[PDB]
């Protein structure tokens, strides 16, 4: 049987999870994260007794090209038991929580995946890049028209300075594509998480600019790298100041971050080859629920020429699209489709990280008239480069 | 960083 | 002293290069691509005498967006003893080089870097993109969607089979940014490299296709490891069913591939993320010489609307620059510039890889309008994706 | 900017010494440690407030040849800040420090390197050399000259036997060359260091005339570590050595020593005992030349000879050394051996030659016998070794 | 099983023993040229009975000891037991053998390279120089001030094949003047030519760093295409020492230069950090064995630094000398005369080219001697003025 | 995979 949760089903929930989970935060923590769970926002499958199967979805803000805040499902804590696989509970699971997202009016849902081929059947694209950048700061020299050639960054204990923190990253998402929304009880759990762990994690420690800060910390095997964990930049001062600040780490051979594939650094540095991207992979993944709600609230390029066209989704419905000045209006129709794709497909586009060309040549969407696809890529191109903001 |  | 090599100057030439280059093809190979040096295409320094500093560009054939082809100077063989490092040499001999790849009227030079950080003070940027993909062969299963789902796909001996070889690549670079000309000689070494090297290199097979071929080989540290070392797909039926070849080599485990970050080989999959980019790093580098005959003979987006500026090369001119209906007009001036950019900037912004928007964020290009700087983001971009022939 | 810090900057200082020290002993494990920083032994750099800059010298006392016993300022905790690096600041923090320590009346001044190019250029010179063996104790035998071939050596738990370890370092500081004293709080915070999710168990072997404190490193399970062995005879040391490779357990044991160490020539085989790794040890910045030359034993063995020394930007001296002493008094006198101040440093303690220093150039001569006359004159009798980390 | 010296027909026998027991087997072809530097009976055999099973030998060689004299010298090399015939007397039996033959030959000194530590102390072989591998970090490397030669440079960049000539004068030069030093024959200047020369996917082709005083044979290493091995630096002067480094320092392409040096290079000390210099290895070199106490210890120069002292010397089982040691030279001859100084006669072959101090091997026990004084004495006096080096590998 |  397939229901809600009630509180004496938790206990059970937490059991499945640390089973499932390797990187589980833990029952007290993620008491933190069920009060972003509304009500009816999660499911259980109970074994006839035992939980055997969940899943759950939060109350997230995702800010979306054009500087537009969007609701957003945000799926998570999605397991089905070992005992009970192969069995028809993840897809039984899977809807119905779609039914709820789509019953209370949710856009989008979004998700962060721990394989890359269980999501995409469910209409979830890759709509993020992570992108690991790795410096050698031993040879790192910056460029002569690299800004800043007194220093505005300081270095502090990252739990005595919560409220910058907060006041720059609300900057940050608002005006970032891929940016959400964090709450309290999430900044809660980031300064705990800054706190020199018995026999683990060392000491994280920040550095602090007014448009901007670096979390980082020195990784636990090798000492000669700092992991740094999360840099948010409101303005390239910010950016270039705190990785100079960052670079003047002389302990330190390397510097490594998990950033986007738009990054500005290499372009800081004399020799571009400095900054490795020594590790490429999907971050934020997207299911488009309500499709013209969703293409109407985003923003598209002034750039590009108006253009009217027919929009299949495979199994789900079709719509007229007409884009010009920048934005789009997008209704349910009977008429011929001109463009066909997957749902997941169109979660890919929809931040503006995949090309509809790079999709096309996959045979991923299809399309006769060439010149349509042109003008999708440049269309749901983005103005402000995607970021990836924080798991969940 | 986070959840599952 | 500084001057054109005589022929007598070649034996001590190849014993630079044999010291500065780990990868030295070798004085019989090196031989075959001298043919490809021009008339004063090359320049030594001798020690007032033995040989200590050399450098020459051969004349090779690039094609730029909207399939226009222009004469290119490849840069290559640049080397400096270091007997006599750090001494004005390599200055000296980039410049002259540069005096004499402009006195021939190419608009463009290029190059394959060494290192990232020697090269950007002489005005190249980086152009292209490689980028390593790693598939686990094993759990690759295609997409539906995927083309194909008898095989026109042969397994065959690539010297067998040099003739239609040629022909698939003539049509390729011809329709691919970044596609290089590939004369006789050139193919005379590749089909050469193909054979069985003693107790080094295995041999190579190739996967042929009418619109496409594959080459490769098995590595020699891991066994279960397929090094193609050039994939080279006109229709997305050819490049398809080549992947789908390559992943049925039973034998290995896995299948790598430098290649372009457009590849849409993680789109063909059922799992997106087991196509793992593994490695990244900048291909081709681009010298603008004549900046007006570069800018005019590339072609431009249609999509974006007509508009006007004037752009500034560091110690380059200044240049009156309209774009409109997919096409440009370049021309001199003394009128005041709205952009400005070291000349490097202009190179990787040229073939499409790298956006103005995140060169303008580092400071590399400067503009007060923002919306200008919108507008070069979408101009400057490439139709076709942007590929790196071969390295030379 | 620059100023001696007040009880309110140490919070700042600590921030900055965890920021920039990854092997950073804690807050309270450097309040400790303060007590060995004199009166105005500090400085910080404040922005403008928040410290950016700061450095320290400790009252150390560093044991010399003949025996003999200097004051002398251990230079640590210098740190700049990642923000206000490549301005000037650690110049300026060196510099106030310096002349504090001259004016103090140090002869000599003392520190751990975390890079060895950085010091070169404020007078501090290698002194001692860092030297790790490591011993495949499944092959090891001892040769049949090895000294006692019941045992005197115990397994004991380091906590217990505080006393005797203090007595054994005590009698083995005074009489090897780079030996320092330990305080009271140093001896507080080694035994804090024995008990035990990170490092192992410390134990201890313990001989009346020596010890070895070691413990199984965390990731290697087959490997002892000997974090530090003092031996005062050599009984003491060979035995101290047979019992370490009594370790049933481990296949391999390392410690960081000397490299004069007779542990190979107590084996059967010399190369059982390879030498993994090798670093320079203790930096010496000789702060007064003549206070320092004077102090010193030299060897018995070199007939008397004079000479005229010159230091770069550090005085010219009449050096006259005969009978295992020296005289060192001013002079303008043309000079024959002149060398920057750190070349001096490395001279002294006589584990670097000046035939060897003179063959890269770093001090200059015309005269080969007075090279030949000087190498023997500083070589130490007993051999160089280094105390602790400071 | 009988021991007898070897006919021209048991030389294949013995190349198979070698190809069995030593993996760095040179090959038959370089091998037959070796064997023009072992003289008439300079080898021993064993065969089973047939088949030969047990091996050894000696060469003509000639060891530079302090004082800049030059010694004639066994070198002991080929020593191979079949692994059939192992813990059985042979390896006794031929060393017994040849010891004899060097002792009736008049060799004052017999030498060897190690394959273990551990075997050739009980046949009187003490490790007597020291190896170190120095690691430089090129791409960090910056020289001090105070380095010669900081105009056009001396060194050239050069084929080995090429100049000859230029690399024996050179180090004819250098190894009368360097303790430690071997006489380099023709033969093996044909072997170390013929190796430089591009393998077919083995080696890497070897270049050269060529100064008028000094010179540097270096090859990319095969798995690591980012760090250059330095396989012999020979320098006459402290210029061409310096000059030399600058060029390989030079080397942009690659990362790391590596050298199998001595402890007293002085290359840590022309950089403005030493500590880049890293010693990554360290081995004991050339291992000697002293045959004729009084012809070694008389040939020997000496530290004039030290004053004039006289003592008795015994060796455990070969006798016991009394000595005089004075203004640079020494007088030894044999007596009855009680031991101030007791020692194995290894312990001899090691403080012999003045790597092991005294007081290290006194403090192991090593040698006995109840005056500290005349221990403080013999360190001062077998002390070399010149650096002990490592000539080649035989 | 060439020249340089
Ligand atoms: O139950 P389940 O097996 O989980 O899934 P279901 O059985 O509901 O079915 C879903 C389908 O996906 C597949 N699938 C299901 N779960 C899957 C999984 N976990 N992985 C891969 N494939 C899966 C199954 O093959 C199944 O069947 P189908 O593909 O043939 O339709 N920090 C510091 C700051 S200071
Ligand atoms: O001579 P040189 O040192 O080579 O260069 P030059 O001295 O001419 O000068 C160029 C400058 O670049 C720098 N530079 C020169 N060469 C350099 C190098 N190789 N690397 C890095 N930097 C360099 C130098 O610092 C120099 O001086 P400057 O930067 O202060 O102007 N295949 C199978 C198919 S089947
Ligand atoms: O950077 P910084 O720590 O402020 O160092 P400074 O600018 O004071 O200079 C000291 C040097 O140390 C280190 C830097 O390389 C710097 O070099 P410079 O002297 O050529 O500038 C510990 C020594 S007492």
């Amino acid at each position: 049987t397939l229901c809600s949760p009630t509180e004496d089903d938790w206990p059970g929930m937490f059991l499945l999870a640390a089973a499932s989970f390797t990187d589980f935060i833990g029952p007290e923590s993620a008491t933190a994260w069920r009060t972003l769970v509304p009500t009816d926002g999660a499911v259980v499958v109970r074994d006839g007794s035992e939980v055997v199967g969940m899943a759950l979805y939060m109350d997230l803000r995702l800010t979306v090209p054009g500087e537009v805040v969007l609701p957003t499902a945000g799926l998570s804590f999605v397991a089905v038991a070992p005992t009970h696989r192969r069995r028809g509970l993840l897809r039984a699971m899977c809807a119905e929580l779609h039914r709820r997202i789509a019953d209370s009016g949710y856009p989008v849902a979004a998700l962060h995946a721990s394989e890359g081929g269980i999501y995409g059947r469910f209409g979830y694209g890759p709509a993020t890049t992570l992108h690991e950048l790795t410096v050698d700061r031993r040879f790192a020299r910056f460029h002569a028209d690299a800004p800043g050639g007194g220093s505005s960054v300081r270095l502090v204990r990252p739990t005595e300075h919560r409220g910058e923190f907060e006041a720059i990253y609300e900057r940050w998402r608002q005006q970032v594509p891929g940016g959400l929304l964090r709450p309290q009880v999430l900044w809660d759990e980031l300064l705990a998480e800054c706190k020199a762990a018995p026999g683990g994690d060392r000491e994280s420690f920040a550095l602090l600019h007014p448009d901007g800060y670096a979390l980082y910390r020195v990784d636990r095997t090798d000492l000669k790298l700092a992991r740094v964990s999360e840099l948010r930049a409101v303005t390239a001062d910010a950016h270039c100041a705190l990785w100079r600040a960052l670079i003047g780490l002389d302990s330190m051979e390397r510097i490594s971050i998990i950033t986007h594939p738009q990054d500005p650094l290499p372009h800081l540095l004399t020799d571009t080859r400095l900054a490795r991207t020594t590790w490429r992979q999907d971050g934020l993944w997207l299911r488009i629920m309500n499709v013209p709600a969703a293409l109407e609230a985003r923003g598209y390029a002034h750039e590009v020429g108006e253009f009217s066209t027919v929009l299949e989704v495979s199994d789900g419905g079709r719509f007229a699209l007409k884009i010009g000045d920048g934005r789009a209006r997008c209704t349910p129709t009977d008429a011929a489709a001109e463009i066909e794709m997957d749902r997941d497909v169109l979660g890919s586009l929809y931040l503006g990280a995949h090309r509809a060309s790079t999709l096309a040549a996959a045979n991923r969407l299809r399309t006769k008239d060439s010149q349509l696809l042109r003008r999708l890529d440049a269309a749901f191109a983005s103005d402000v480069p995607v970021q990836t903001a924080f798991e969940f | 960083p986070a959840k599952k």
